């Protein structure tokens, strides 16, 4: 038998070996491609020296040629001193394909995260089928897909696309709550362009078939960065707004700044353009109605007419759903509706109060929208806003027309407190739409008679119908406020609504979305 | 819970001299025993350890301690008594200790050096099966944090009893001296190589040498922590000095385990 | 079971009445005299539906496929891919039990994706061709 | 080319050929190691694992799972021998019209020892039983862990034990011992609710007589060490000792008849005629005998089975641990069709005094009845605890408090 | 007229044997003739005696389900 | 308000749905469109907004009655039990299933031939027929108890799971879970449909929703594989790895990551000389071996991925036995919380 | 209680049978 | 199981009705 010292020395050399299981041959290829190792990525993500590796000496059973780790590095650590679980693909071992121990390690990590209640981050660059045991790869794709359900709505899930995700590799990331991809390095697609050419004959590049920006515009990717360091920083910023799990509280950051009206607040009294047809940047309002300029945007590219972001009111995280008049008149399209619905459900799951900032004409008219499914997406957005239990505060800037009004935190759809700036316009339809409906009755566009009639109707409509005053009289809104009151008014309102209990509600298996 | 100033950095960077003593604690010869109180006091804070039932079933040590100010329950095999074998008395002692700690939300650390169960007709007649299942039941039922440190031996059903991963151990670590196997090398060889040993008997070869050669091969191939590590039954094979760091991290993270059993009026533990 | 009463389970018993051997079938819910216990809290009896697909009025509800009505062998194929055919045109002839059965086009359109050749054994429901 | 009927196999590239292939494989699962082994079992006078399942369950109700499983080990040349099912038959079925989940271990496959796929199949049926809330019946014959496979066997044993603990008190668990259960096969029965051993053909022991001889110097046979009588009379581990396999099946069916399928379902009530009238008015001749049962002198014993049978329906009483701690009688009966658990002092043994063994036996019986919502009737004739220094030294206090 | 009738598959009994057979069969028939609706009484139901974890899905699928089934 | 409901039934040429009318669309976007093209009943059914299209209001009423006949009145109650106990023994209809799958792979067939035979009767009530016609979602009854059937339709687009099929299956599974209907999967599919349009339409996210729904459902789940189960199709059509309770395969089943052809081209892209004669023979031999050894039910059977490989005629009574065993299923350890999150 | 009429099929012919409703 | 027998009288005749012992009805 070997001495105790010899056994310990043997262990040390074995661990030093396991840190690079693939050996010099694969290390050379990796360094030629100029991409860091899985452990390098994990150590850059996590706090210095906090990584504890689980299963560093796992191998394929009964395989003489297996390599330690089996293609994944799984473990736990801290980000900003808060617990997280992490796994990272290693492409130097079996091309990082999914083997039995790959799957077992990732599954055990997912179970650990569900048990301790902490976020989980997965750095994905390759999880393809193992040509030796592709059936095993299939089985373990399914196994991991099953275990995501434990985590859905329980702990945050983040995916970092640092490579080409293809085939069954895409099924795990799509279940996660956040997807951040490196621009010219991360791709996502079910089938590759070569197979597509073989089966259907179409010619397509990777960028077209699942580049970072293409997927961000389609909504499959929440963020596109230029580098992995930027991805890590985005993850840290994203986690700074969230609790570790469904039950715990989020961090409170810089509570109690500026408790009195400031020049920044007073700038809001003149921020909205005088003319109705003028567009403006809603960030000019979002950067002034919260604690500071820390408005952290998510899925910027998916629906650019809608802004989903995190912010803080008196140090407390809140979700922000805002209309962007600068883009497509702020109309709510298919992607905007789905982005809002997904964000609302996520914020409700992690107990973030929802703030709606409303300047929108409503659904975007068009045959393309109809065929793209505007009706069900509006339905999903309705369902989400009504299902949410968190406090709901609405501020109407200019326009709340029709379905846009109804869905952007209307009091009728369960919103708790509603406010309108004096520039608000609440109506079924805009003055131009109503004027068209009226004028189409006359035989022809007989100028100047027709133009005079339309102008008079529009003037009267904007003075009497499309105003905050009917809603204020009927109680549809709680108050019309001067714009500079917004920041501290939100503070007061959310501080009143801290311990909101939503009811009566009947507990059951779950509600049903339109899908 | 006592407030404790945790030093910053990694486990390697926070190793203490008392921690380093654990590196050389284990004897070179597997047949030579050691006192497990040495491990217990070196992983517990201020070396304090409130032992429970010290004068009973000395082959297992149970007691209370603190790791970074958190109360914990130690259950450890004692090689100095019956070679650390589990018996009826040890099983019952550890079982009720574990159940008390689980009742009052006190996490448990197991220190494992166990060759098996104590052979004996008296054990069989007094009910080593029925009464040793009590320890299995208590451990499996516990929902508090559960950590296992395997120092030298974990064989057979004793391996299953003393904090196996599939019995619910939250963390399992093994020292380089660990030895995890179905049974000892001698019995394993006498069984898996019956064919070749009987051929040697037929041909008159020196069976008393062939058996030792095969036993050496078996010991060098399988009696180690690495097969369990490959299967994932051991979370990590650590230097002994890392033990306190791993235990402290696990206990800090596992304050509130989100775990559950099927609903029941109560269990049906063997009696 | 075709009718509503055919769905009720039955037990057949041998009864001797004055020596005569009678073979009596008894329903499982016989409420003879005061006997009860019939049905269950939510048991409903209804005419079962035949194990057939609807009827002629929906011969192919937006259905282009021509499916073999019975198992057999394709002894003749009377069309080729890209051929236009009208309702009632012969498509294939299947031999079953040494008898010929013609399978004809149910709708007007072009024969596309012809899938069988003469001599091929065919199972019921197999898609012979799609008329588009 | 044409082939003689013996050699011909239907073209595998056809549906009929594929059905024929499935039939061939299914037929092979009937004798996974050859017909010679089945003949050896029958000559030895035992039933095969499949025959045991088919005999226990209702006819035609067995659905088998993982029938075509094979082991995937490569250690020590195991890959050269991969019998179908890997040595355990698992599935579900019905007993007296009520669903149960069942496994039966096959001693002809690697001595019945537990391997990875073996344990995986058992885990599958255990999970199914816990999920469906139906009783689990295990039939145990095996030589512990399969040594060639290594620590994976220990992992699977741990999983099986954990499942037993999870199911404890949730669903009834009944373990039949019909062979030599060695090593790790003993612990799962110990965790299950009821244990039924066959008289001369079943043993349970952790370490074998060879190791015992080597370490302690004691000479003991398997029957003496872990026989059914040893675990009934001495260790108090067996709840029933059957004269044969059919008798053991009968006892298991009777046991199930008294228990519910799970811990939240209603019990198996029988319809009975309730005589109308006062309790004085509805006395029977059998009841009147209790008025003279008790002897005049307080020193004179009487048999408490007389009271038990006279108060239970149809005088039917299924005793539990009959041959263990005779000073207390525990069992199942029915009172107006309601299953009840009887715990009674027995004056004819040790004057009815309580002791360690009686306390533990009655305590666990009561806890099982409570887990499954079965009311308990206690017939009391007890003068105290059995005096003696051995009682104190063995823990009459601690182990008698269990019954309390 | 869609109800299950008694069938004499074999044999041709005369009116006397038919009457005797029917009388005996009617006498054999019994059980709950026209029972009242079974009274709901959830007092002390087994589901209420179980330990449920504070976050147990059986609090929905077993406890609430049992109490609400109607 | 209608789009929030569980079932939409439109009368043909009488019912239309749209947010905006064609005249306003003409005014705004200038494009010209008719009512039928915009929101006609058939068009909305194909898009998946309408579950049923009928020719008359009387037919709509009858469809509603039939639909309700399979369901309870609420989330807590029990559904009607219709004609329990019929045909308790193997019948010639069951035996017909032994030769219903075509011998030659790639021969399409109608899945209704199997659906009309493996349940209590021909009462297979299909829902959302025009949406994703490659998938059949329907109600049936097993021993009188209603169940939800999700099946692939090889007759249409080879039975591949496209965008509309994925969404239809996901919504149907969630509905069946809400109303306690056991789910039965009848699997014959090559998996996702490959193509740029499928990629751009959201195939990934819809597949994710289908994954989520199958795992979320607490009801009993029984799977029967008829022939192809490749890749994502295998995973989503009630695989044991996605929490299916009982899994059966007919001997015609083929369980693999990808089909023999696809693997053959994956092999041939090495030494890519499609003009050579030898490569064709290499492909043929590879396909033969792959279909004899890899794309079969035997690997899954021996690994335990499937509970049993059954003879086809056993399906009906085996389903009865399985669902009777699974009456009182209680889903395993689940953490009660506000709600789950699904990809949208 | 009133009498009850059962219908019995004897070799294919229908046959009514009136019985007292109190039989049990 | 032994058959059950019942003795009946219809008009001027005595009849015996024999039934299976386990007639469930
Ligand atoms: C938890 C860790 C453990 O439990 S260590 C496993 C315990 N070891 C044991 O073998 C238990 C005691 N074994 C024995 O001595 C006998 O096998 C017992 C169980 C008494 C049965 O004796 P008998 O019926 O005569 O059979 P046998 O031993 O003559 O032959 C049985 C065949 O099966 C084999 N076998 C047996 N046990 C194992 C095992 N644990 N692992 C692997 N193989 C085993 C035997 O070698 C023999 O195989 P073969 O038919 O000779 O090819
Ligand atoms: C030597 O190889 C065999 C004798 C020692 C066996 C030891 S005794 C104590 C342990 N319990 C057991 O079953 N084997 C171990
Ligand atoms: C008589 O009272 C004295 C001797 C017998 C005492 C009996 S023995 C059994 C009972 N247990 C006890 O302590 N006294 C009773």
């Amino acid at each position: 038998n070997k001495t105790t010292a010899e056994l310990l020395a043997e262990l040390r050399e074995k661990l030093e070996l396991a840190k690079e299981p693939g050996g010099e041959k694969a290390v050379a290829k990796r360094e030629k491609k100029g991409i860091p190792s899985a452990r390098a990525r994990i150590n850059a993500l996590l706090d210095p020296g906090s990584f504890i590796e689980i299963g560093a000496l796992a191998k394929t059973p009964g395989d003489p040629n297996a390599l330690y780790g089996d293609g994944v590095v799984t473990g736990r650590g801290t980000i900003d001193g808060r617990p997280v679980g992490v796994f990272s693909h290693d492409q130097t071992v079996f091309q990082g394909s999914v083997g039995e121990m790959f799957g077992r390690k990732v599954a055990r990590l997912m179970e650990w995260v569900a048990m301790v209640g902490c976020p989980i981050i997965g750095i994905n660059d390759s999880a393809g089928a193992r040509i030796q045991d592709a059936v095993t790869s299939l089985a373990w794709y399914a196994e991991l897909g099953r275990r995501h359900e434990m985590l859905r709505g329980l702990v945050p899930e983040i995916s970092l696309i640092f490579g080409k995700c293809a085939g069954g590799a895409v099924y795990s990331p799509i279940q996660t709550d956040l997807l951040v991809a490196v621009r010219d390095q991360g791709y996502m697609f079910i089938t590759g362009p070569d197979v597509i050419k073989d089966v259907t004959g179409e010619d397509v590049t990777f960028d077209e078939l699942g580049g970072a920006d293409e997927q961000a515009k389609r909504g499959n990717i929440h963020k596109v960065v230029n580098s992995e360091a930027e991805a890590y920083q985005y993850v840290r910023d994203y986690l700074s707004f969230l609790p570790s799990n469904h039950f715990d509280n989020p961090p409170i950051v810089n509570p109690g700044m500026e408790p009195e009206i400031t020049p920044h607040d007073l700038e809001l009294d003149s921020i909205v353009p005088d003319a109705d047809n003028m567009a403006y940047d809603m960030h000019e309002i979002l950067l002034r109605i919260f604690d500071d300029g820390d408005v952290f945007e998510i899925a910027e590219q998916r629906g650019p007419a809608m802004i989903t972001a995190f912010a803080r009111v008196d140090g407390h995280p809140v979700g922000v759903i805002a209309n962007q008049p600068m883009v497509l008149s702020g109309a709510i399209d298919n992607e905007a509706s789905d982005k809002a619905a997904s964000f609302i459900r996520f914020c409700d799951s992690y107990n973030l109060p929802l703030v709606f900032v409303v300047d929108t004409p409503g659904a975007m008219p068009g045959v393309a929208e109809e065929k793209g499914g505007i009706i069900k997406r509006g339905g999903r957005f309705f369902n989400a806003i009504v299902e949410a239990d968190v406090p709901k505060v609405t501020v109407i800037i200019r326009k709340a027309y029709g379905g846009g009004y109804a869905v952007m935190g209307s009091k009728q759809l369960s919103a708790d407190l509603n406010f309108a700036w004096p520039t608000a316009r609440i109506a079924v339809i805009g003055a131009e739409g109503a004027a068209q409906l009226l004028v189409k009755r006359f035989p022809d566009p007989n100028a100047p008679e027709v133009q005079k009639i339309r102008d008079d109707f529009i003037e009267g409509y904007n003075l009497n119908m499309a105003t905050p005053w009917i809603a204020a009289e009927r109680g549809y809104i709680d108050a019309v406020i001067q714009p500079h009151e917004t920041r501290l008014l939100l503070r007061k309102s959310l501080r009143l609504l801290r311990d909101k209990q939503n009811g009566p509600k009947v507990q059951r298996k779950h509600g049903l979305l339109p899908l | 819970l006592y407030p404790v100033a945790i030093p910053e950095g990694s486990i390697e960077e926070t190793l203490t001299d008392e921690d380093l003593e654990l590196d050389t604690l284990i004897p070179d010869s597997p047949n030579q025993p050691y006192d497990m109180h040495e491990v217990i006091t070196r992983i517990l804070d201020d070396d304090e350890f409130l032992e429970v039932q010290a004068g009973y079933a000395g082959n297992i040590v149970v007691g209370f301690g603190r790791v970074e100010g958190r109360p914990v329950g130690i259950v450890a095999n004692q090689p100095t008594q019956f070679a650390g074998c589990l018996d009826i008395n040890a099983s019952e002692k550890a079982a009720r200790f574990i159940r008390t700690c689980d009742c009052f939300n006190i996490p448990i650390v197991l220190l494992v050096d166990v060759p098996g169960f104590l052979p004996g007709t008296d054990q069989e007649y007094n009910g080593i099966i029925r009464r040793g299942a009590k320890l299995l039941y208590a451990y499996g039922e516990a929902t508090v944090a559960k950590v296992t440190v395997i120092t030298r031996k974990s064989y057979g059903g004793a391996y299953c009893v003393m904090g196996s991963k599939d019995m619910g151990a939250d963390v399992v670590v093994a020292w380089p001296t660990a030895q995890i196997a179905v049974m000892g090398a001698s019995g394993a060889v006498g069984f898996v190589y019956r064919q070749q040993l009987k051929e040697a008997a037929k041909n008159g070869e020196d069976v008393d040498a062939l058996r030792l050669e095969l036993q050496q091969t078996y010991e060098d191939t399988l009696v180690n922590p690495y097969i369990a590590a490959e299967r994932g039954y051991v979370d990590a094979v650590i230097p002994p000095s890392h033990t306190r760091g791993y235990v402290a991290n696990a206990l800090r993270l596992l304050e509130r385990k989100i775990v559950q059993m099927p609903p029941k009026k109560h269990g049906n533990i063997p009696l | 079971p075709i009718e509503e009463e055919d769905t009720v389970p039955r037990q057949t018993v041998v009864v001797e009445v004055g020596g005569r051997r009678l073979e009596v079938s008894l329903p499982g819910d016989l409420a003879i005299g005061g006997g009860g216990g019939a049905a269950a809290p939510g048991v409903v009896r209804k005419k079962p539906k035949p194990r057939k697909r609807g009827g002629g009025g929906a011969k192919a509800a937006s259905g282009d496929a021509v499916t073999a009505p019975m198992q057999g062998t394709v002894v003749k194929v009377a069309v080729e891919e890209g051929q236009e055919v009208s309702a009632g045109d012969l498509v294939v002839v299947l031999e079953a039990m040494k008898m010929e059965n013609p399978v004809t086009a149910h709708k007007d359109g072009t024969i596309t994706g012809l899938a069988v050749e003469a001599g091929a054994a065919i199972t019921q429901g197999t898609v012979i061709a799609e008329i588009k | 080319v044409t082939e003689p009927s013996a050699e011909h196999q239907v073209d595998i590239h056809t549906t009929a050929g594929k059905l024929a292939d499935l039939k061939r494989r299914t037929e092979e699962t009937l004798h996974p190691v050859g017909e010679a082994a089945v003949d050896k079992v029958h000559a030895k006078g035992k039933l095969t694992a499949r025959e045991r399942i088919l005999a226990l369950l209702d006819e035609g109700s067995f659905v088998e799972l993982d029938a075509l499983a094979k082991h995937r080990s490569t250690n020590f040349g195991l890959e050269k021998n991969r019998p179908l099912g890997d040595g355990v038959i698992t599935g579900y079925g019905t007993i007296d019209g009520r669903d149960v989940c069942i496994f039966s271990q096959d001693a002809t496959v690697f001595g019945g020892s537990l391997g990875e796929v073996y344990g995986e199949k058992i885990v599958k049926v255990q999970e199914l039983a816990i999920k469906t809330g139906r009783p689990l019946i295990g039939i145990n014959d095996g030589a512990g862990a399969r040594i060639q496979e290594g620590v994976v066997s220990l992992g699977l044993y741990s999983r099986i034990f954990h499942n037993n603990i999870k199911a404890s008190g949730v669903i009834p668990q009944i373990s039949l011992i019909m062979g030599a259960a060695a090593g790790g096969h003993v612990y799962s029965p110990a965790l299950t609710d009821f244990v039924v051993m066959v008289d001369q053909t079943s043993q349970m022991f952790i370490t074998g007589p060879d190791v015992i001889k080597t370490v302690t110097g004691e000479d003991v046979t398997m029957e003496e060490l872990g026989g059914a009588h040893t675990h009934m009379a001495k260790s108090g581990t067996a709840h029933y000792v059957a004269s044969g396999e059919q008798d053991a099946f009968d006892y298991v069916r009777d046991l199930l008849s008294y228990l519910p399928p799970n811990n939240y379902a209603d019990p198996p009530l029988y319809p009975v005629a309730i005589p109308e009238g006062s309790i004085e008015e509805t006395l029977t001749d059998e009841d009147l005998e209790l008025d003279t049962l008790i002897p005049d002198s307080p020193n004179q014993p009487y048999d408490m089975h007389e009271v038990i049978t006279r108060i239970l329906d149809d005088d039917e009483f299924l005793e539990v641990q009959a041959g263990y701690a005779g000073n207390i009688v525990v069992g199942f009966g029915r009172v107006e069709g309601r299953p009840v658990g009887i715990v009674a002092n027995q004056p004819t043994q040790f004057a009815g005094c309580l002791d360690i063994n009686a306390s533990e036996k009655a305590a666990r019986f009561i806890r099982t009845c409570d887990c499954f919502n079965i009311p308990i009737v206690l017939l009391v004739d007890v003068p105290g605890f059995l005096p003696g220094t051995d009682q104190e030294y063995n823990g009459i206090i601690r182990r008698g408090a269990k019954l309390l | 007229d869609h109800e299950a009738h008694i069938k004499v598959l074999r044999g041709e009994p005369t009116p006397e044997e038919m009457a005797a057979l029917m009388a005996v069969l009617a006498s054999a028939g019994g059980g709950p003739a026209e029972p009242v609706k079974k009274e709901r009484n959830m007092w002390g139901h087994p589901v209420d005696k179980l330990r449920y974890s504070v976050f147990s899905w059986q609090r929905v699928t077993l406890l609430e389900r049992t109490h609400m089934r109607r």
